[PDB]
């Protein structure tokens, strides 16, 4: 009767589980107060609950190296040691890890304080937020679009540029050093599986799906772009090409990573009365708390429990008056032990009723995997949470849910018009920010796989706005600048290609949740609510963790392993069908080498 | 003919950790469960063996009352049969349980911002605990295949760890107050009545 090597490990992470649930909610609530309540009293607090919570993560990490996953035989194990033994940062040496996180802070508050002045005025400047992003979301004046645009991308890129060399130096060498080939192989990682039969997924196994599923996207982006190019060539006659790029500052934002804006420029039928429920609201007298009521209804609707009497008490719902300062933006907080929060300041309004449908689901999501040990309370992979955010937001936004809610009047008329109206925005917000996603971090695997020297990195990273996006820039860029850097996910080390996953995900959740529904229709219409069958289908996967594969997660909500983009085409197809009548007139697709400048 | 002590037990200053549970003889006395029984604060007034309203109408040989601390989903365990955690490491109800266990909220007065880390429970021993049993014992348990002489350290831990109480946790983290009314009757003097 010795101990296995699995034995040691199982009380080991059984030790380690309760010491990390007290001291992550000793961080997490240090975090909270520092959110809700700014002093640089709680300031120190959240940067000191935060070290001893580091300090523990270093500590259990380097004790759990001493029990070897080679000798284990239990996934649920096997998956808490191998989250365990990531050294990460630590696997470099303590100059290098110093300088590491020197880089990167000083690119993050490079990116957050980078400011331009105007050629007129050196001391009335912009930072990036809320001026220049303004001009680049509202402005109609081409010139005062591309000084935002080249501004922005030549005072603060050009900064950031040496620092992002070095950060690909030494990222490269922590990723070397923790088993990978590239650190673009690390990120990576988070969609690995082995050892599951018939479930295992590797990591070059993202490249090649991520590059199938955006093949067959490419014909409705295709339409979706020569429609766009032809609205804005009617917008601004004598500055695009009915065969060029689009060019990447008329956009409607700062990078071009969503098309939102360009609705108003790119409309189908103006005439047609838009949705906005915001006046219905105030026009019942709806609240905050009224607004996360709808919502805990909704929830509740499905099958799945009601907030938390915690949840209620301790979340923040509404801008704590101008007598204290907080970070306002929503955050869904599974702070542990039982204790959800949300974090918003909510105004009465239809963008903030949809966001808090996303964020209650965050916090569903949160509570369903809450019996999960604790290395193991996560969504499926990186792009589980936020998929299941959005199609909340989804079944939330419908006419049918709207006018079930009394927000809206049961006399009002959906129409082919009204409706194409709304799967033109979707699209300029879903399908435009799909070839910007996949570019972008086709270029940084690129990058850090060695693929891409420095003394190309601008051109090939322009070369691929042209060839991908159908994005032209208008101005030339040398080797100073920097402009993958200039977007804050670039300057602030976050994965990207969630964005691409997490937006296939959700539909290949709502298709199978409506069909849970017996939904009639089109997909894009379909309002789950009132449908156990759905909620007991979602909760399923809910429940899992990431405890399970991801594979085996995503098959129990849809009954497929893998990601696939033919529900994203259905939910489109109407759009799709539209697009290609109103581009038989109009060239389909873009040549890469015009341009505004040459 | 004067009322059992009760409050004594149940409203006294502070609660028995559940891995040294402690036990009061409740005998040679009469018993104001009678009127106990709708305090009406109880998230968990459950008999497992006797009516609840009649236990008046019987005496019994000798009552043990045994207090404690868990939190909700701890509860769940104070049961018979039940082996969560605690109800095989700390406090375990025979099979042929006979009495009831009773269990209120303590957030209030258990509780502290900044963990009251004074209650503890056993997490790791080498055995399920006999019905009944107690064990007080901090020997250092021995996970691993080396000795560990009152070391604290690779695959050797303190047995007893402490529940970070502090009132936001969530209504299953919260601490719990329970007692149980251990009702034995057999031909030893019968002196507990109501
Ligand atoms: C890997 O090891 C873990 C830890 O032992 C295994 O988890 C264990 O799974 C079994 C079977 O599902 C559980 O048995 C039962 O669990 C319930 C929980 O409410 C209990 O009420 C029953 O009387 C019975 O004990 C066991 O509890 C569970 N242990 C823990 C700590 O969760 C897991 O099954 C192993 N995986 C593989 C693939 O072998
Ligand atoms: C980061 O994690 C890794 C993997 O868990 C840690 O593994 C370490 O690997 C070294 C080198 O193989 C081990 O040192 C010794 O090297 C000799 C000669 O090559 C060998 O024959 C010994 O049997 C032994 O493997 C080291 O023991 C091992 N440590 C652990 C905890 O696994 C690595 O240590 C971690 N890195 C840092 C900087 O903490
Ligand atoms: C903010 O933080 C401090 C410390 O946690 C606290 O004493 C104070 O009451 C909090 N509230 C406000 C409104 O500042
Ligand atoms: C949630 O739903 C149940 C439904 O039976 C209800 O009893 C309960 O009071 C509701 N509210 C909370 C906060 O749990
Ligand atoms: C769900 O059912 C209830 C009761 O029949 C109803 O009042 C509510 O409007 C329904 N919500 C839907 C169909 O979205
Ligand atoms: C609206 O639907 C009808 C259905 O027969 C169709 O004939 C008509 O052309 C549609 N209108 C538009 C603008 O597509």
């Amino acid at each position: 009767d010795p101990s296995t090597i699995e034995e040691q490990a199982k009380t080991f992470l059984d030790k380690f589980n309760h010491e990390a649930e007290d001291l992550f909610y000793q961080s997490s609530l240090a975090s909270w107060n520092y959110n809700t309540n700014i002093t640089e009293e709680n300031v120190q607090n959240m940067n000191n609950a935060g070290d001893k919570w580091s300090a523990f993560l270093k500590e259990q990490s380097t004790l759990a190296q001493m029990y070897p996953l080679q000798e284990i035989q239990n996934l649920t194990v096997k998956l808490q040691l191998q989250a365990l033994q990531q050294n990460g940062s630590s696997v470099l040496s303590e100059d290098k890890s110093k300088r590491l996180n020197t880089i990167l802070n000083t690119m993050s508050t490079i990116y957050s304080t980078g400011k331009v002045c105007n050629p007129d005025n050196p001391q009335e400047c912009l930072l990036l937020e809320p001026g220049l992003n303004e001009i680049m979301a509202n402005s109609l004046d081409y010139n005062e679009r591309l000084w935002a645009w080249e501004s922005w991308r030549s005072e603060v890129g050009k900064q950031l540029r040496p620092l992002y060399e070095e950060y690909v130096v030494l990222k490269n060498e922590m990723a070397r050093a923790n088993h990978y080939e590239d650190y673009g192989d690390y990120w990576r990682g988070d969609y690995e599986v082995n050892g599951v039969d018939g479930y295992d997924y590797s990591r070059g196994q993202l490249i090649e799906d991520v590059e199938h599923t955006f093949e067959e996207i490419k014909p409705l982006y295709e339409h979706l772009h020569a429609y766009v190019r032809a609205k804005l060539m009617n917008a601004y006659p004598s500055y695009i090409s009915p065969i060029g790029c689009l060019p990447a500052h008329l956009l409607g934002d700062m990078w071009g990573r969503f098309w939102t804006n360009l609705y108003s420029l790119t409309v189908p039928f103006g005439q047609k009365p838009n949705i906005d429920v915001t006046d219905a609201m105030v026009d019942q007298a709806w609240d905050a708390q009224r607004i996360f009521k709808e919502a805990e209804k909704f929830f509740v609707s499905v099958g799945l429990p009601n907030m938390t009497q915690g949840f209620w008490e301790n979340s923040m719902l509404t801008d704590p008056g101008n007598v204290q300062k907080a970070v306002c933006h929503p955050t869904a907080w599974d702070l542990g032990k039982g204790d959800f929060r949300i974090l918003m300041c909510t105004k009465v309004t239809m963008d903030d009723f949809l966001t808090a449908h996303h964020e209650m689901g965050h916090i569903q999501y949160d509570m369903a995997y809450a019996a999960q040990p604790f290395l193991l309370r996560n969504g499926a992979n990186e792009g589980f949470h936020e998929a299941v955010g959005e199609i909340m937001s989804l079944s939330a936004a419908t006419p049918k849910h709207l006018k079930s809610i009394g927000l809206l009047s049961p006399d009002f008329q959906e129409d082919n018009e009204t409706e194409i109206n709304f799967l033109l925005k979707q699209a300029l917000t879903i399908v435009g920010t799909l070839p910007f996603t996949y570019m972008l971090e086709k270029w940084r695997w690129m990058v850090f796989k060695g693929e891409i020297p420095k003394d190309q990195w601008m051109k090939k990273w322009w070369e691929m706005k042209r060839e991908i996006v159908g994005v032209v820039e208008p101005v030339p860029h040398d080797e100073t600048y920097c402009d993958p850097a200039s977007l804050f996910h670039v300057s602030n080390d976050y994965s990207f290609i969630r964005y691409y996953t997490r937006t296939l995900y959700q539909f290949q959740f709502q298709e199978a949740l409506c069909q849970a529904a017996k939904h009639e229709g089109p997909l894009h219409k379909c309002d789950i609510s009132n449908s156990t069958e759905a909620g007991q289908k979602l909760f399923n996967m809910l429940r899992l963790g990431k405890s399970e594969p991801w594979t085996l997660a995503l098959e129990n909500v849809v009954g497929a392993k893998n990601m696939n983009v033919r529900p994203l085409l259905n939910y489109f197809e109407p759009l799709f069908t539209w697009l290609k009548d109103q581009n038989k007139n109009s060239f389909v697709g873009w040549s890469t080498d015009w341009s505004p400048y040459a | 003919t004067n009322l059992c002590p009760f409050d004594e037990v149940f409203n006294a200053t502070r609660f028995a950790s559940v891995y040294a549970w402690n036990r009061k003889r409740i005998s040679n006395c009469v018993a104001d469960y009678s009127v106990l029984y709708n305090f009406a604060p109880f998230f968990t007034f459950k008999c497992y063996g006797v009516s609840p309203t009649k236990l008046n109408d019987l005496c019994f040989t000798n009552v043990y009352a045994d207090s404690f601390v868990i939190r909700g989903n701890e509860v769940s365990q104070i049961a018979p049969g039940q082996t969560g955690n605690i109800a095989d490491y700390n406090y375990k109800l025979p099979d042929d349980f006979t009495g009831c266990v009773i269990a209120w909220n303590s957030n209030k007065l258990d509780s502290k911002v900044g963990g009251n880390y004074n209650y503890r429970y056993r997490l790791f021993r080498k055995s399920n605990l006999k019905p009944f049993e107690r064990d007080i014992s901090t020997e250092i348990y021995q996970a691993g295949n080396k000795p560990c002489n009152g070391v604290a350290g690779v695959n050797c831990y303190f047995p007893l760890q402490s529940y970070g109480f502090r009132p936001t946790y969530g209504v299953g983290h919260q601490p719990y107050r329970v007692v149980v009314l251990s009702f034995e009757l057999l031909h030893a003097p019968a002196t507990v009545c109501g």
